[PDB]
């Protein structure tokens, strides 16, 4: 998920792309 | 934003910046 990702975690601004609905 | 943890409205602002288009 994405919060679990970028948010708990770090993520690049990259791997938001995945969540553009 | 750069190594930097995403959350709530910032994580908001940065979905906005990654998911437009013309």
């Amino acid at each position: 998920g994405i919060v679990e990702q970028c948010c708990h975690r770090i993520c690049s601004l990259y791997q938001l792309e995945n969540y553009c609905n | 934003f750069v190594n930097q943890h995403l959350c709530g409205s910032e994580l908001v602002e940065a979905l906005y910046l990654v998911c437009g288009e013309r």
